[PDB]
RNA sequence: UUAUCCAUUUAUAGGGAUGAAUU
RNA sequence: UUGAAAAAAGGAGGGAACGGCUUUGUGCUUUGCUACUCUUAAUACUUGUAUG
RNA sequence: GAAAAGUGUUUAAAGGGGUCCCCGUCUCAAAAGGGAAACAGGUUGAUAUUCCUGUGCCAAUAGUAUUAUGAGUU
RNA sequence: UUUUAAUUUAUUCAUUGGAAUUUUUCAUGUCGAGUCGUGUUCUUUGAGAUUGGAGCACUAAUACGUGUGAUACAUUUCACA
RNA sequence: GAUGUUAGGAGGGCAAAUCCGCCGAAUUUAAGCAUAUAAUUAAGCGGAAGAAAAGAAAAUAACUAUGAUUCCUUUAGUAACGGCGAGUGAACAAGGACCAGCUCAAACGGUUAAUCCUUCGUUUGGUGCAAACCUUUCGACGGAAUUGUCGUU
């Protein structure tokens, strides 16, 4: 029945193992079922569920290993980048929006918008 | 010809695409099944919908102790691949139904 | 001769810290101020309107002025691909009378 | 001083010089496919005074619209209403030559760029040849420009459909202010719609 | 007919499934049946 | 005649005196 | 009224190109020796697993 | 042509064949036109020119190296 | 948890650069053309010898200019742009 | 100028109440109907955003004058239009909501394009468990650009 945390330790190849195992078994109790059985029937639901497991562990490994491997260097795979609504995606960066003309950004050095209590 | 500074879309992700479990689901049983196991060495075997001949041969092969002469496959009505196995003379599908289940 | 300075040169110059002038708008300044001597326009532009009215403007000016047949050849003069016109102004004395 | 000179030259238009110009510039015109890439302002100066700029990612299109009304389309000549409405033939379209000029670019053609505005060109009895000035929102020499940048944002896709550019604005009678064009101003039929209105009030 | 397209295959195939009645078991914790001669698949 | 228009073709030799045919 | 086309195949015309191995010089030329060029079928071995 | 659509070489720099020349819109449209090759007997509750036994047929079959099979040339 | 006000602590030393007003000189610059405009057509408007728009023809002026000042025009003020 | 499965990017379709462009009827009203009316509406086609559009005067006034746009209250069912029939019908001012101004082009700077971008980088920081982000200034090698980038107003 194996729970992640187990798992998240293992080397990916002893992971396949495992999965294949898993996959293994499965087939089996898929068999039993052609056949006629119902002894261990409501046994595979579990076995899959940690097949399912297991290959969500490896798959978060993969990731994980695929963002060591382009970390950084500007451009990346469509993947690794920042999934976002396109349109977010295309919008000018706030810094981008905020760069002002040389002039205007004197002029907002200079005046200011001010705080002047009146009385 | 292509040389991308990085490829487009890259999936880490284990392979989607159909193994030997899942694409060969399991044997036949049914009158018609036990019969052809019985008289001329044919297993039958529900598979994916999207396995092909050379496919599931190789999936024979790999799941069990099968050599496979030919194997005739058609699409059942339930959304299902039913492909007729015949097994190699020095094969007995009896036995070889036997050590499967 | 009078090329203009190169990037690089114009580089070490600042760390440190008379040339051909280019470019038809500088020169049509340049011209209307009277301190052109010597403009040359070359032979072919595309829209042959953004030069046309040079010589003319020369003439009237007294300025002289000489159409070259490469635009090309023009820009290579300075460090341009291509250049429309170029101007000299002043010159070093050993040059004048040539 | 140099565009100055060139803005005076085209001024004159019908005298020989320019008009010799004029004769070739649309003969070669009319050879070349309806809406074409050029590398380089024709006239440069025009271009400037509008919204041109040397930057990377401004291009200029050179488009040909067809002259004259645009036949009532109906399937044969007959219209099936009232005679009010009947006449076909000396239909004149709302919009100027120069927008649908600016908009058979913008649209199918060059989706990916900005329409930002488009000058004159060239004229026969056929054609009219317009210059239209375009822009790619996405090149980093026009994102960063902080004068210019504003076209980046998606509140311009698509200038021209909206009747946004200068041309549009002409035809929705905005180049007019005044009491001449009161009837027309958020936009002609939103005024409209206001007018009509009608505010009823909870209380009454 | 005797010759079908796979995809109209799939199709019968999922309709035959679909008109099968409610597994007895569940009603513990149907409408939409077809009669093949009555109602048409009209595809 | 250069705009424009029409035709013709693989845009195939500038103007005058019942076989084969290709490297 | 004279009664489809094309894929595909074939035939002909034509005469492009022309043995192999070894040695020398800058795919080409020169020098020396005689099993050669085809052809099906089988078999073996690398090349992604070479039959439907 | 505002587009939606309407027309399909009308003024194109429109993939194949040989060792640069020579061809040349693409694509769909026939379960009665064109077209590689199959016959018999047996067998199932329900399939069969499709499984079985037998007997064939068609198309592929990369290179290199042996073998054989025959031709041709000395 | 989100941010955005008030309040609290700034003090020394460097210098490139810029800004506003203020004197005093000299510069009287530049100001968007097949565009405006007129004609004519059609449309649209409450717009009326045409309100806007459009097609076509013709096609300007440079700020002492040109455009509005709801009746076509001329001669000319003035106001406003 | 073509050409590229060259390197990097963009568009395409869905959705629509408000919104922006076109395109565009007729029923209807006039006790008939033809201009009018319905209506610059419905349908059609295209295009945006959290709002859109408009917007910083070639504006209104004729005053002691106001001062971008938008919206509300009004002006006003008024001026006006109209087989002066049916019917249609604004604007300025006034009172508010809200209030924000600006930059290109042209002028000027050539004792030098000061600009700008792509790729490759380099090394201080900040929050994060990581993932990512955030900024910091520094060069190269490319180009772009004198058919005009940047500063000055
Ligand atoms: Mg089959
Ligand atoms: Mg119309
Ligand atoms: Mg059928
Ligand atoms: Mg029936
Ligand atoms: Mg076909
Ligand atoms: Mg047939
Ligand atoms: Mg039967
Ligand atoms: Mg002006
Ligand atoms: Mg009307
Ligand atoms: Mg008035
Ligand atoms: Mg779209
Ligand atoms: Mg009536
Ligand atoms: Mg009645
Ligand atoms: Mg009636
Ligand atoms: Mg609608
Ligand atoms: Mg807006
Ligand atoms: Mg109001
Ligand atoms: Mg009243
Ligand atoms: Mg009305």
């Amino acid at each position: 029945n194996v729970k992640a945390y187990e798992l998240r330790t293992l080397k990916k190849k002893e992971l396949l193992d495992k999965l294949d195992e898993l996959k293994k078994e499965l087939s089996g109790l898929r068999i039993s079922k052609a056949l006629g059985n119902s002894a261990k029937n409501s046994k595979i639901h579990g076995v899959r569920k940690n097949v399912a497991r297991v290959l969500t562990v490896y798959n978060q490994k993969r990731k994980m290993e695929l963002r060591q491997l382009y970390k950084n260097k500007k451009f990346k795979p469509y993947n690794l980048r920042k999934k976002l609504t396109k349109n977010k995606r295309l919008q000018l960066s706030p810094k981008q929006k905020a760069a002002m003309t040389l002039r205007q950004k004197k002029k907002v050095q200079n005046f200011p918008q001010r705080k002047y209590l009146v009385v | 010809a292509r040389n991308p500074k990085c490829p487009r879309i890259v999936k880490s992700c284990h392979s989607k695409t159909l193994d030997k479990y899942g694409l060969i689901k399991y044997p036949l049983t049914s009158e018609k099944a036990m019969k052809k196991i019985e008289e001329i060495n044919t297993l039958v075997f529900m598979c994916d919908k999207r396995a092909n001949k050379k496919n599931i041969k190789k999936s024979v092969k790999n799941l069990f102790g099968i050599e496979c002469d030919k194997v005739n496959v058609l699409n059942t009505l339930n959304g299902d691949k039913k492909a007729y196995v015949r097994l190699s003379g020095e094969h007995d599908a009896l036995e070889v139904a036997n050590k499967i289940g | 001769a009078y090329k203009p300075e190169s990037k690089t040169d114009k580089k070490q110059r600042l760390l440190n810290k008379l040339f051909l002038k280019y470019g038809i708008n500088h020169i049509t300044k340049l011209v209307e101020n009277k301190k052109a001597n010597l403009v040359v326009i070359a032979n072919d532009v595309s829209p042959i309107e953004l030069v046309l009215f040079l010589p003319a403007l020369c003439r009237l000016k007294e300025v002289p002025y000489c159409i070259v047949k490469d635009k090309a050849t023009l820009g290579k003069l300075v460090h341009k691909k291509t250049a429309t016109a170029v101007c000299l102004e002043s010159v070093k004395k050993e040059d004048q009378e040539k | 001083g140099a565009y100055k000179y060139i803005q005076e030259i085209w001024k004159k238009k019908q005298s020989d010089a320019m008009h010799f110009l004029l004769r070739v510039r649309t003969w070669e015109y009319r050879q070349l496919p309806v809406v074409h890439r050029v590398s380089k302002p024709s006239r440069p100066d025009k271009a400037r005074r509008l919204g041109y700029k040397a930057i990377q990612g401004f291009v200029i299109y050179r488009v040909r619209v067809r002259r004259g009304d645009r036949k009532k389309r109906v399937k044969k000549g007959i219209v099936h209403g009232k005679p009010k409405h009947q006449g076909v033939h000396k239909q004149k379209s709302t919009r100027n030559l120069k927008s649908v000029a600016e908009g058979k670019v913008g649209k199918s053609i060059c989706g990916n760029l900005r329409v930002l505005n488009s000058y004159w060109v060239g004229q026969d009895a056929v054609y009219k040849y317009y210059e239209v000035i375009l822009v790619d929102p996405n090149h980093n020499a026009v994102r960063n420009n902080p004068k210019i940048n504003w076209i980046c944002n998606p509140v311009h896709k698509h200038r021209e459909l909206r009747g946004l550019t200068s041309a549009g604005k002409k035809y929705r009678g905005l180049r007019v202010k005044g009491h001449l064009s009161a009837k027309s101003r958020p936009s002609i039929r939103a005024n409209w719609k206001r007018r009509q209105l009608i505010k009823l009030r909870k209380c009454r | 007919g005797s010759i079908k397209r796979f995809r109209l295959k799939q199709r019968l195939g999922k309709c035959r499934r679909q008109n099968r009645p409610v597994p007895h078991w569940y009603r513990l914790k149907n409408t939409k049946r077809r009669h093949w001669r009555r109602t048409k698949l009209g595809l």
